[PDB]
């Protein structure tokens, strides 16, 4: 079929998207979930610690 | 229509006549009908429902142990089985607690060969406990 | 001539081609049937109308086949 | 007006192509051999999908917050943890770069797909009347150069992680000595091994090709051969069974990559 | 001449293809329904009315194709 | 063959698969939104209880 | 002449098919039929008399098949 | 004439070949379907869902065969 | 005179057919037999009568293949 | 002419195969997965994982083969 | 030139569809025999008597049609 | 000259048979792999590796007939 | 010159399907084997042994097939 | 002409052919390793060695195959 240099263009393009998700998007996530926990987990310490 | 009969191994669970059932197996739940098969093994913790004439079910829990299927006559053999009342929502709850903690406190092979036990007598309850309330 | 023995050759292969196809499928289904209607015979209507639901399934291909293959004996 | 089913296909299967070497537009009926041809259409439709799905991501990542978050932030959150599921379950290294690795992957395929749903001459016949293009078509991942372009980078990245700790240790003493540590089996287990390997990544981009090129041809199949009044009713059908079918050849392609780098690292 | 060598060969192949179908359907659903039977007997009569019931759809299309085949040797020629 | 019409058969389709959508996927999308929603609130009620 | 040759090959397409079928059906069907003798002797003959009933089924098509294959052979070549 | 009386062959082996397939598919999926209907009844309605779901996994590639089949048919002759 | 080298394929045909279908068949019947045999190895001597009743009837139809293409190799050809 | 011609048979062979590879291959597949629901109604969201994961390798090499069908079909002619 | 090499032709499918036949036949065959010498192996040498016995009819019908292979190969030319 | 769809014919039986045992091998294999894992769903992460092993093995000639055929396909044709 | 261009033909048929009906015969066999082997695993060297002792009965057919093969391209052709 | 596409498609017919031989004995063989690792999950190094065993016996007589067409494509023509 139409084997063309746009697949080397959008190999490039593949790794500048891969670059932008990794800069930009992903490192700023982790936090809120791990922040959500703790402060449910804090709660069944707390009850432990009253029967204790 | 026919008899069912059913024991704790040290208490009778129930005894009388019977239209159907539901109950547990070797794996998993079944679908139990009268007339169908003629051979009988093993019980995974679970529960059975005992629909009498008129249209009334009772709801049982089952620990663990063994039944018959194929006679008019049938019975389950348990290792421990509690009846529908004797057992509540809180008691379930109860071992829903203590299932989650040694989900938690078993680490090894050897040790959760107890744990799942415990854990599948604990959602047997929970299952049966749902079941009561119809 | 030549022309419409080759168009009753390509009949044929259509043709037996989708007897076997629903032959073997609504084997192997039934077969199934059977066995669970042999463990549940007081839930017989109850997989039987299940059968129709999946034999619609099973011959959809197949009729679609057995269709065309008409048109080929018998619309050409 | 010469429309016929034929030509109406012949229309539908052309990309735009301009030709790089004078930097002019490539007619369907002229094909020529060079390299340097880039298509435009769905090139262009490739990357303004990675470009929206990049865009929505950092309008959310640049203001998300950790209360109960709010209708549009809610669902990035539930594809994000989707991803980060997946890999989790396929992965134990530390490296960072797995899991933007398959966000991308999922999400562009994603939308490169349901580029496939859109009526198949709305598109076309707007760049053909309104601009004046030659052709057009609408679909990027039923493309080889997007799908392979793709492939050929999770190669690289492949080759990456077996060539770390892998690559100095166990690819040497692997290719060498196992499985049954015999000079003769050197050479038949990296026949193996390299037709194996190569086609590993080849897979992902011939999978999701098929899938996508095959769709796009069904839909211009019901449009070209039937009669309006009769084309609904087949053309819904297909529509409805195309969704489960994009959607599942996005979520392959992605854990498909994640298992071969897992097997690299690990 | 060619027509009729050709015409009894498309015959061969079509009831060729109906025989080995029907057979081996039919093959198919009968061994679970005697496996069933040895296990409890009350069912065979009540089992054999279900095995004609299935047995006929079994059975419809591979006589299309039989129909058809003696068609084009007897009718075609 | 006329294209005009082709467009307008597309027309339909594409109608009747819009309204498909509309009244079958749409409906029960909001499930996982739900879940979270409703698993943190009754975990962290829980926790001020502790507390108190 | 040309009409031998075809006529032999549509003959022997035909039975060599017929004797798939007939062969493979009635495999299954015996197999199934000597697995419930196992499980239950002493109701051989009354298993039997239903393995004959199928049986007869299972033959239809392939004896048709092998009839107008015989006539294939010895009446039109 | 000499050029179309191939291209219905090319398309009915095409289709022929998709047919068995994918009626075979379903077959073995289905009679999966049925044997866990068998077991608990209550699921029956889930395991349609799931039933549904596979099967249209099982006759996506035999789908794309008919549809160049339908357009051998109405568009090459 | 080109009739007898189809004569020879066609004797061919019919033998090889008639060997897949009356070997796979008795592989298929005589395995059954043989897991009847391991469990109740005191009844061998009544399940080999009952598997040479069956087995008369899987050697039916292929035996009539080989005889006929055992006879077009040498009367015909 | 035949150029054209012969290449519509060779696409239409390849893409049978690759339908009845992929169909029968999804149908055992798919229906182990069903059986494994019917038995453990709980653990259907796993099975369902494992289940797409090993399809799409069972699906990769059909997909080779219809794929290059296509291309046959229509970009060669 | 084309009268001596299509009896190799014939001789090729001949022996080809034997070594089928032989080869799924005992494949089947011999898998029963050793489940059944798993099951109790004690008891081996009363199983295996009665395999050589049912592998001989097995091999029969195959053997003849690999004789008349050879036969067409080297005797014939 | 013919040469060009001669190759492409040869390729395209070679790939499509490739297509199919791939198919069909990785079917059984996975089949297998969730039989296990429905029953041990604490092993998934262990017996998904054996996969890989086994999964290896079965597509090695398959792949080495696809690039063959890619090979007549584009280097030869 | 067709006369031994053919030949090759002929040798590919014979050895290709005397290929798959040894591939599929040991297959079972060993399936057989392996199975064993997990119900009774400190018996392995005993039924190992017997494997080889039936393994050689199923690949002494194919074997022959496979040498005649190469004789009919190396030597003949 | 028919020099070098004869010898490219008997190539073909061989490769293929070892292609489904290998990759379905391989799979059938691989089903059961599998199953006696879900079985007995303290053996699989046992059994995967006794998989190595049988899986060298299944592959080799298809590598004659594959070995032996790479050899007419690249050596003959």
């Amino acid at each position: 079929m139409n084997l063309n240099a746009t697949i080397l263009g959008q190999a490039i393009a593949f790794v500048l998207f891969v670059l932008f998700a990794m800069k930009y998007v992903w490192p700023p996530l982790m936090a809120a979930i791990e922040k959500r926990q703790k402060e449910i987990a804090d709660g069944l310490a707390s009850a432990e610690r009253a029967h204790k | 229509t026919y008899h069912l009969d059913v024991v704790s191994a040290e208490q009778q669970m129930f005894s009388g006549l019977v239209e159907k059932i539901q109950v547990t197996g070797s794996e998993g739940e079944l679908g139990i009908y009268p007339g169908h098969a003629p051979l009988l093994t093993a019980i995974k913790p679970g529960m059975i429902r005992i629909v009498k004439q008129h249209g009334h079910e009772e709801f049982i829990y089952l620990s663990g142990g063994i039944l018959e299927v194929q006679p008019g006559n049938v019975t389950v053999l348990a290792d421990t089985a509690i009846r529908g009342q004797d057992l509540d929502e809180a008691r379930a709850m109860e071992a829903k607690r203590k299932a989650e903690e040694h989900i938690s406190s078993s680490h090894g092979d050897v040790d959760y060969a107890q744990a799942s036990a415990e854990l599948a007598k604990a959602i047997a309850q929970l299952r049966v406990i749902e079941l009561t309330k119809k | 001539n030549l022309n419409m023995d080759l168009l009753y050759m390509a009949a044929a292969v259509m043709m037996g081609l989708a007897a076997i196809g629903a032959a073997i499928g609504i084997g192997i289904l039934g077969g199934k049937f059977l066995e669970g209607a042999a463990r549940q015979p007081d839930l017989i209507p109850l997989l039987r109308t299940q059968f129709f639901i999946v034999m619609g399934l099973v011959d959809a291909i197949p009729m679609i086949a057995v269709g065309l293959g008409l048109y080929v004996m018998f619309a050409v | 007006e010469n429309m016929t089913p034929q030509d109406y296909i012949g229309h539908h299967l052309n990309n735009l192509q301009l030709d790089l070497r004078t930097f002019a537009s490539l007619v369907d009926p002229q094909n020529p051999p060079a390299y340097w041809t880039i298509n435009i259409d769905s090139f262009m439709f490739s990357v303004v999908l990675g470009l929206l799905f990049l865009v929505l991501f950092r309008s959310v990542a640049k203001k998300a917050t950790s209360g109960v978050p709010g209708k549009f932030q809610t669902a990035i959150e539930l594809v994000i943890g989707f991803v980060n599921g997946s890999v989790k379950d396929m992965y134990h290294g530390k490296s960072k770069l797995i899991a933007p690795l398959a966000l991308t992957i999922f999400v562009w395929v994603f939308l490169m797909n349901l580029m496939d749903l859109l009526p198949i001459d709305l598109l076309p016949y707007i760049a053909e009347h309104v601009l004046g293009l030659p052709a057009l078509r609408v679909v990027p991942s039923a493309d080889v150069n997007v799908t392979l372009s793709m492939a050929l980078g999770v190669f690289i990245l492949i080759l990456f992680y077996s060539i770390k700790m892998k690559g100095i240790g166990g690819f040497t003493k692997e290719l060498t000595l196992q499985p049954f540590n015999h000079w003769a089996f050197i050479p038949v287990n990296l026949i193996l091994e390299g037709v194996s390997l190569l086609s590993k990544p080849v897979s992902l981009g011939l999978r999701l090709f098929g899938n996508m090129y095959a769709g796009e041809l069904i839909f211009i199949l019901i449009a070209g051969l039937l009669p309006w009044w009769s084309q609904w009713i087949l053309n819904v059908p297909w529509a409805i069974f195309h969704i489960l079918i994009i959607t599942l050849q996005a979520f392959i392609f992605m854990v498909l990559t994640i298992v071969y780098l897992s097997m690299a690292s690990e």
